């Protein structure tokens, strides 16, 4: 295959600013004087939309702030000035040789000032154990940037196995990110220990943020 | 009222398919012309008129031009005009198919092809449809005036030279399709089309040819024939529709224009002047009362 | 120019589906029709293409005999049949038209997508568990349900300026998600607010009060 190395996988940009996305091919995609590199935008729940074909040519009704550059093995998608409505996935794509292949994509998101997570922990409801099992839930809300690590503690000792995490997409109103981490044990394991704590590590602080509770 | 003029057009339509009832109702609103337009089958794009009085009428058919080849500077092959005088009887139904221009290869909305157009397969123009005026008698169609369309121009056509107009007035001659090669020949009056790029005969619906798969599978330069009978385009130009469709080259020769179609005038009617290439776009039919 | 795809499919492992792509507004027999697979957190995958004029096909070797591409000129419809289905086949599948070299051999018109879900588990209604502990944060736990669409609201929707609903996770063939709402301590517990959970596939609506 002709492999496309798209970079970066994520990119955050202030309104008005320049966004540059790169696509590098393992072999030339030039043939017949044409470069068979193409660029696409895809928003959630929609099919992709063509932005740039043959490396340099605007697609129909694609605003001027989008522009494509390159030839051979190196190519670039530039957006400038950035507008709110440009947050999406972006893909490069070659048609020079079968099989046709896509780049790995770039998620374009809005940049904002850093913010520390608000952390909250919640004990199991009596309802849940009455059916068997015990889920403890920790929310890590409204933080930026999106990279974070969550660590559960049991009896002072770390626990990560049996835990499921879920991340939200960027908020369109706050520009922040949230995640839920939920540890599911059986009721025998829950009732075998007393105190349960959740700790988050974010670049915004050097000391983890901590919430805890003990059974009653 | 003998001052009345009925002008038949494409009702706004272009390309290999003809118009809908709703297009002609829009184009003819607030006029003396009212028509019925088929929705399905071989009569789909064809307009049906009712003759208002027993009298002698002028009928002038104009067929459609073929498309341009590979250069914005080329002239098109203009559609043929055929002018006749006919006696018609109140309540006769006339069936009218107005030919549509062959697809131009230049100009192009693709800025990569436009580069070529201003200074391998696919630069040749499409064939362009003939114009048909016929009537039913005993369930079998009978032709009155067929104004052939103009053959499409080759991708690398160098001279604006065209052949003299051909006119037949003899039903015993079969109205067959022209030869197809890489480019589609023109649709005739009654034939069995089976290739995708050849123009369809009138009694098949006269849909204009697809462009050649040599072009469309690789480079994507699309030049289709016109309603009705226009042959599809390749490097070679496509043949125009007629009673006999114009021939297309046997190979994909880029210097070989599609031929115009053969026109037809009923011998029971009176021809007014020799057939003549004049139409630079779509076709047209004009019908008036005749002063004698 | 329009490509219109058939509806979603929910099938058991081992089954087959045939997804349809009905073309209009252009010459079906003159353009390639491509198929593309998209899963969450993954890019796009090209499956193969077909040229309806003469049945020519090109495949991505990864999908040979898994996908089978065909075209029907009578209806101007392109089909993709997926065989011997597994959970790795669960995805959104698009059909797309491409143009020739002058257009960069790229896609220019996409179907709306078709969602395939492959699972061996039968419809199960969600279980709802509350989440109890200046601003106070509250929660609603919606665990163990199938299939996927669920909707969480707070106070019938009227109290929703600050809510976060987290994407669902897959556990033992069932889904679980959580929702959060943060409100001033001057409104809770002094006022009651309730999460409303709906799972239409099981025709379910449940309200749960947040008890201290
Ligand atoms: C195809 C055919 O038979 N055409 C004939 C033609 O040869 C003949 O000259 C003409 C006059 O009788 O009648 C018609
Ligand atoms: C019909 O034709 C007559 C005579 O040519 C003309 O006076 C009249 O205006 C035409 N109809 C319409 C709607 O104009
Ligand atoms: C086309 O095929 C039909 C088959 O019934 C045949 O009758 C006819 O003579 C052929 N030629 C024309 C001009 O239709
Ligand atoms: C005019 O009328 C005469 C007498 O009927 C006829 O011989 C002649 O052919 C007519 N002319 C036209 C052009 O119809």
């Amino acid at each position: 295959d002709i492999v496309l190395t798209q970079s970066p996988a994520s990119l955050a940009v202030s309104l008005g600013q320049r966004a540059t996305i790169s696509c590098r091919a393992s072999e030339s995609v030039d043939n017949y004087g044409i470069s068979f590199m193409n660029w696409f935008q895809q928003k959630p729940g929609q099919p992709p939309k063509l932005l740039i074909y043959a490396a340099s040519n605007q697609g129909s009704g694609v605003p001027a702030r989008f522009s494509g550059s390159g030839s051979g093995t190196d190519f670039s998608l530039n957006i400038h000035p950035m507008e709110e409505d440009d947050t999406a996935m972006y893909f490069c794509q070659q048609s020079k040789e079968v099989p046709w292949t896509f780049g790995g994509g770039t998620k374009l998101e809005i940049k904002r000032a850093d913010a520390a997570p608000t952390v909250s922990i919640f004990p199991p409801s009596s309802e849940q154990l009455t059916s068997g099992g015990a889920s403890v839930v920790c929310f890590l809300n409204n933080f930026y940037p999106k990279d974070i690590n969550v660590k559960w503690k049991i009896d002072g000792s770390e626990r990560q196995n049996g835990v499921l995490n879920s991340w939200t997409d960027q908020d369109s109103k706050d520009s922040t990110y949230s995640m839920s981490s939920t540890l599911t044990l059986t009721k025998d394991e829950y009732e075998r220990h007393n105190s349960y704590t959740c700790e988050a590590t974010h670049k915004t602080s050097t000391s983890p943020i901590v919430k805890s509770f003990n059974r009653n | 009222d003998p001052t009345v003029h009925w002008l038949f057009t494409t009702c706004g339509a272009s390309g290999p398919h003809g118009p809908t009832q709703a297009q002609c109702n829009n184009a003819y609103q607030n006029s003396n012309l009212s028509v019925e337009v088929g929705s399905e089958g071989p009569l789909k794009g064809i307009q049906i008129w009712k003759v208002p009085a027993t009298d002698t009428y002028s009928i002038s058919g104009y067929g459609a031009a073929g498309g341009k080849g590979g250069k914005n500077t080329m002239m098109r092959s203009h559609g043929v005009s055929v002018l006749g005088i006919f006696n018609l009887e109140k309540d006769d139904m006339l069936y009218i198919l107005v030919g549509q221009q062959g697809e131009d290869a230049c100009p192009s909305t693709n800025q990569l092809i436009q580069k070529v157009c201003i200074g391998w397969a696919g630069g040749g123009g499409g064939g362009g449809g003939a114009t048909y005026v016929f009537k039913m008698k005993d369930g079998v169609p009978v032709p009155l005036i067929i104004a052939a369309g103009g053959g499409g121009r080759a991708y690398g056509a160098k001279t604006d030279t065209f052949h003299p107009e051909r006119l037949e007035n003899n039903s015993s001659v079969l109205g067959l399709n022209g030869n197809s090669g890489a480019a589609g020949g023109g649709g005739g009056w009654n034939d069995n089309t089976s290739l995708l790029w050849a123009g369809k005969s009138l009694q098949e619906g006269a849909t204009g040819g697809h462009s050649c798969p040599q072009a469309m599978k690789k480079w994507g330069w699309e030049t289709r024939g016109g309603f009705g009978g226009g042959g599809g385009g390749c490097s070679s130009g496509g043949g125009g529709g007629g009673y006999i469709g114009g021939n297309a080259a046997s190979n994909n020769d880029p210097e070989m224009d599609g031929e115009d179609g053969v026109s037809f005038i009923s011998p029971l009617g009176i021809l007014y002047t020799p057939a003549l290439k004049v139409m630079e776009g779509h076709g047209e039919v004009n019908i008036k009362h005749y002063l004698n | 120019v329009q490509l219109q795809q058939s509806g979603a499919e929910l099938v058991k492992p081992g089954a087959s589906v045939k997804i349809s792509c009905k073309a209009s507004g252009y010459a079906f027999s003159s353009y390639w029709v491509n198929w593309v697979k998209q899963r969450p957190g993954k890019g796009l995958e090209w499956i193969g293409q077909i040229y309806p004029g003469d049945g020519d096909t090109n495949y991505n070797g990864k999908f040979k005999g898994k996908a089978t591409l065909t075209a029907d000129k009578s209806s101007s419809t392109a089909y993709m049949q997926l065989s011997s289905l597994t959970s790795e086949d669960s995805a959104v599948y698009f059909c797309a038209r491409s143009r020739g070299y002058f257009y960069g051999s790229t896609y220019d018109s996409w179907g709306q997508g078709t969602t395939l879900t492959v699972s061996s588990a039968k419809t199960t209604p969600p279980s709802v568990y509350p989440l109890a502990p200046s601003m106070v944060t509250l929660g609603c736990l919606v665990k163990g349900y199938f299939p996927e669409p669920v909707t969480v609201t707070w106070n019938s929707g009227s109290l929703s300026s600050g809510v976060h609903t987290f994407p669902a996770v897959l556990q033992s063939d069932l889904y679980t998600l959580s929702s959060s709402v943060t409100v001033p301590s001057s409104t809770w517990p002094s006022e009651t607010v309730t999460c409303n959970v709906a799972h239409p596939a099981s025709s379910t609506k449940v309200d749960k009060k947040i008890v201290p």
